[PDB]
């Protein structure tokens, strides 16, 4: 198969700053085979450039594209954050058809450290014989981020589940979940109960806590 | 699965453009536009051009790359019921090979005879010449170049008719046989050769085009030559008769009907783009005739300044124009000698190219049927040409023009027009225009616009039904000057026009019969595609 | 104007078969070739098969080949493949796309429909209140938790306030899915009023609604 690598995957811009993104191919391509697609998170895909130059109906005229042989590149010129969404591009040129891997557009921000709440076990979740614990870091920036969970003075690591949002296109920030799994017979045990941020913002790690004394 | 591919995407253009293009580009181009009153022809030779004649030209060569074999197995795998029209295809080109061939032959004897510091067909003084004779074209005389080309090349007066070829012509022959020695070795191995030989015969006219081009425009009333060629004359676009040559000549010389790009496309590639490739020989295939008629004139525009002759004596078509009249003007100008050995070596290449897409959709049609003769072309042809060269001395013989103008007439005449019109209906009826595209889009990758299906499914036919309903109404019977064809002369070359047609309801009717169970599920079977 | 629709698809046993359905409407479906193109949770596009027009021309992905069998119904415009011995690598959402020329290639896309294959066993999703603690404004939360497979509908007080909430993705453990969802509120909103969390899953014939305060 003619396999399209595509770079970079993952691509953090400022509006209005100009990006090009490259699609390399294992082998030859005939120009006009190529193709661009464009797909907005949580839905199907979009037809943007075809041929290779030739943009299609509704796409600004902001995009171009370039290139041929192994080498094709999309250029977004100018940007607004309408246009945040990962782009692949195809080759017609034989079968069987073939997709690149794909380039995401994420808006760049200023940075902003995030608001942790810190939950405890439901007073159902009890009564299922075990407990889990949950904290919030919202509208934060960039996207990595790191917790730590911490017991009594105490920290391990296991059983903890982390999620992480894709980002907003109102204040373009993100969101984390993390939430630490245990049990009933476990947190019988002890007291304090602690969830940290480390982020890029403060070296000084946002710090949240609960006693099991209320 | 596996057959044999063109050496290079050259080789192919090359055949097509070559095949395509023949003395009719010369003879009939420019004196069509001409009498049909100059480049305002042009319009309808354009409309029927784009409408009626390249979708024809695009369809054959579709179904050549596409169904991947000869004339009878492409309609063979297609709708069987019409199988016979590949049949019949196949032996028109068999046919042509009797007379067609010829040409080159008198090229050749030109040529040869084209050797010296002074040319013979100038002087009115030497011993074949008559009292009737005159140095130039005149009304009510005979031209020296014509009295040449009559009382001593074809001997011609020595016959009282079709029924008397009498003796045959043998610096004619070994000239014959030079040519079949000559299409034999093109064709003698694969398309490995014939692809490449191409090369030399669908060019070296484009090369004697351009310094008898100048040539031509350098002479005196050059200048005015082209003012009859192109000079505008508007009323003909009400003219009927205008359309019809017009669209006769869009249509007859662009080729289909003889199974060749059939043929020839069959060496494609699946894949390879046959659109580009339909539109691009088309092109090169009129502008090559438009050209050449800006060569003519030049030349013709100077005997009627310098030379003095009407123009209406000069203004021709057919062989008589390149055999005579143009040979007439050159012997006039310098460096005499030189003019004629590269258009006659021109003329030559002219046919060559031609001749070889007709016995090669005879060959490759075949080897796609009997395979044996697929394992020797190898002295296949070898008997085939040997045929064709002793049937070959009939036209070899001083009646030789009666038997060659006969066949011409006859053979490929209404033969042809009927035969591709099945065609048409069979793809765009009976397979269906719907999986015709299907099949041209796994081709090339898209389908045909809404425009060209609509020419083949209703232009097409209606455009080919216009031609013989205007030709039945301006029909005579068989006549070159004053000599009328005996009605059984006529009649015999009916059949040579009839037995080319009378194979498609031969096979509609034998394979229906020979088909098993009820009548109306024995047609299914002969309606669905070999494919499928 | 256009519209693809695919339908059929959910959970199915490793070994099993299925297959969906496109439905095309808006243009004259006899003379677009279609084609079947799908795309795993990792989010990178695969295609699967193409059909011609009058589906004389089929071609299939070397991945698929011979598990898979595209299928045309023009009179009624459909479109459907047939899978036969699904693997768990052959989960993803299937889209139902066209285009007949190549060189243009994929004009319309359809919205997409899951399939998960799976030897994991259907299960029902437990949903915790999650209220705090013991501020200018307020955060809450409802824990989803345990469940499988997704596709599940979290919303906040019937679907009232969209604003101010983040519902994170589920995240596959012990072939089960957890998730949950955060909101803000003012102080002097809640407890005011009342505030309810609302998770719905289809699969298991889940429906839920509930309430949080201080105890
Ligand atoms: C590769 C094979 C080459 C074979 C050439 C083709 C065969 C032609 C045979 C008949 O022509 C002969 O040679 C001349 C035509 O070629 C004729 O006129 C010739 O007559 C004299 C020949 O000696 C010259 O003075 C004239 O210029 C010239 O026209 C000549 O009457 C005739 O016997
Ligand atoms: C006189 C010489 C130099 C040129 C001859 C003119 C010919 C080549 C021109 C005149 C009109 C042209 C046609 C105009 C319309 C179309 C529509 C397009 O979808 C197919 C090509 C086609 C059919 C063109 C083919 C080329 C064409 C036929
Ligand atoms: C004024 C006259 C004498 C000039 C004629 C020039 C001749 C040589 C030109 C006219 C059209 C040309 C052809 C146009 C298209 C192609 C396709 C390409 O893949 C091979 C070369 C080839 C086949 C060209 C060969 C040269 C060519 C035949
Ligand atoms: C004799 O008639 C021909 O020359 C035909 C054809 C042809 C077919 C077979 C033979 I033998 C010679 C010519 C060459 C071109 C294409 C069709 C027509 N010419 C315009
Ligand atoms: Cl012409
Ligand atoms: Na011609
Ligand atoms: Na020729």
């Amino acid at each position: 198969e003619n396999v399209l690598t595509q770079s970079p995957a993952i691509m953090s811009t400022s509006p209005g700053e100009k990006v090009t993104m490259t699609c390399r191919a294992s082998s030859s391509v005939g120009s006009s085979y190529l193709h661009w697609y464009q797909q907005k998170s949580g839905a199907s895909p979009k037809l943007w450039i075809y041929s290779t130059s030739n943009l299609a109906s509704g796409v600004p005229a902001r995009f171009s594209g370039s290139g041929s042989g192994t080498s094709y590149s999309l250029t977004i010129s100018s940007v607004e954050a309408e246009d945040a969404a990962t782009y692949y591009c195809q080759q017609f040129s034989g079968y069987p058809l073939t997709f690149g891997s794909g380039t995401k557009l994420e808006m760049k921000r200023a940075d902003a450290a995030p608001t942790v709440s810190i939950f405890p076990p439901s007073s159902e979740q009890l009564t299922s014989g075990g407990a889990s614990v949950v904290c919030f870091l919202n509208n934060f920036y960039p996207k990595d981020i790191n917790v730590k969970w911490k017991i009594d003075g105490s920290e391990r690591q296991n059983g903890v589940l982390n999620s992480w949002t894709d980002q907003d296109s109102k204040d373009s920030t993100y969101s984390m979940s993390s939430t630490l799994t245990l049990t009933k017979d476990e947190y019988e045990r002890h007291n304090s109960y602690t969830c940290e941020a480390t982020h890029k913002t403060s070296t000084s790690p946002i710090v949240k806590s609960f006693n099991r004394n209320e | 699965d596996e057959r044999e591919t063109w050496s290079g995407k050259v080789d192919f253009l090359l055949s097509v453009i070559g095949f395509a293009v023949d003395l009719a580009n010369v003879w009939r181009f420019p004196y069509l536009c001409y009498k049909n009153g100059g480049g305002a022809f042009l319009v309808p030779y354009g409309i029927m051009l784009a409408v009626g004649g390249i979708p024809l030209f695009y369809m054959e060569l579709a179904l050549g790359q596409h169904n991947r074999k000869g004339a009878i197995t492409c309609w063979g795998r297609l709708v069987p019921l019409f199988k016979g029209i590949g049949y019949a295809v196949v032996l028109i080109a068999f046919y042509v090979g009797f007379y067609y061939n010829v040409i080159i032959a008198w090229s050749l004897r030109f040529f040869f005879a084209s050797f010296t510091n002074s040319l013979p067909w100038t002087s009115c003084n030497n011993i074949w010449n008559t009292p009737n004779c005159r140095p130039f074209e005149s009304q009510g005389f005979q031209s020296a170049a014509s009295e040449y080309f009559n009382r001593y090349i074809l001997e011609l007066n020595r016959s009282e008719g079709i029924h008397d070829l009498g003796a045959i012509k043998w610096d004619m022959a070994l000239c014959l046989l030079i040519v079949y020695l000559i299409c034999y070795f093109s064709l003698w191995k694969g398309i490995s050769t014939s692809g490449k030989v191409v090369w030399f015969t669908a060019l070296f006219p484009y090369a004697v085009l351009l310094i008898l081009l100048i040539r031509g425009l350098t002479l005196p009333g050059s200048f005015l030559g082209i003012q009859y060629y192109l000079t505008p004359n508007f009323s003909a676009i009400y003219k009927a008769e205008v359309w019809v040559d017009a669209a006769t000549q869009v249509f007859f010389s662009l080729g289909p009907g003889f199974g060749v790009l059939l043929a020839y496309a069959s060496y494609n590639k699946y894949h390879n783009n046959v659109y580009k490739d339909a539109l691009l020989t088309s092109f090169i295939n009129s502008a090559t005739s438009f050209i050449a008629g800006f060569v003519i004139f030049s030349v013709l525009g100077y005997m009627a300044h310098t030379l003095g002759v009407r123009i209406e004596d000069v203004a021709t078509e057919g062989p008589g124009l390149v055999f005579v009249v143009y040979p007439a003007a050159i012997a006039t100008m310098p460096a005499s000698t030189f003019w004629a050995l590269i258009f006659f070596m021109m003329l030559a290449t002219l046919g060559l190219d031609s001749s070889f897409g007709g016995m090669e959709a005879i060959i490759t049609a075949l080897s796609d049927e009997f395979p044996k003769i697929k394992r020797n072309r190898e002295l296949f042809v070898a008997g085939l040409f040997s045929l064709y060269f002793v049937v070959g001395l009939a036209s070899c013989t001083q009646g030789g023009f009666y038997f060659f103008h006969l066949l011409d007439r006859y053979a490929a005449g209404y033969s042809i027009l009927v035969a591709v019109f099945f065609e048409a209906i069979a793809v765009s009826w009976i397979y269906g225009t719907n999986r015709f595209s299907e099949d041209i889009r796994d081709m090339i990758g898209f389908p045909p616009g809404r425009y060209w299906q609509v020419c083949w499914r209703f232009v097409a036919p209606i455009f080919l039904l216009f031609i013989t309903v205007y030709g039945l109404i301006g029909y005579e019977p068989l006549t070159y000057a004053d000599y009328v064809y005996p009605s059984w002369a006529n009649a015999l070359g009916w059949c040579i026009a009839g037995s080319s047609v009378v194979m498609i309801p031969a096979v509609a009717i034998f394979k229906l019969l020979s088909t098993p169970g009820s009548l109306r599920q024995r047609f299914t079977i002969l309606t669905t595609p070999w494919r499928d | 104007e256009v519209q693809l629709v695919e339908s059929g698809g959910g959970l199915v046993k490793p070994g099993g078969s299925l297959k969906l359905s496109c439905a095309a409407s808006g243009f004259t479906f006899s003379s677009y070739a279609m084609s079947w193109v799908r795309q795993s949770p990792e989010k990178r596009l695969e295609w699967v098969a193409e059909i011609s027009s009058g589906g004389r021309y089929i071609y299939y992905s070397d991945t698929v080949t011979g598990r898979f069998t595209i299928s045309r119904d023009n009179a009624r415009n459909i479109l459907h493949l047939e899978m036969s011995s699904l693997r768990s690598e052959d989960t993803a959402m299937y889209y139902c796309a066209r285009g007949e020329v190549r060189q243009r290639g994929f004009d319309y896309w359809g919205q997409g429909t899951t399939l998960t294959v799976s030897s994991a066993k259907t299960t029902a999703p437990s949903v915790y209140p999650l209220a705090p603690v013991c501020g200018s404004s307020v955060t809450l939360g409802c824990l989803v938790k345990g469940y499988f497979p997704e596709p599940v509908t979290l919303t906040w007080n019937s679907g009232s306030l969209s604003s101010g909430v983040h519902t994170f993705p589920a995240v596959l453990q012990s072939d089960l899915y957890t998730l949950s969802s955060s909101v803000t509120v003012t102080s002097s909103t809640w407890p005011s009023q009342s505030i309810t969390c609302n998770v719905a899953h289809p699969a298991s014939s889940t429906k839920v609604d509930k309430k949080i305060e201080p105890r």
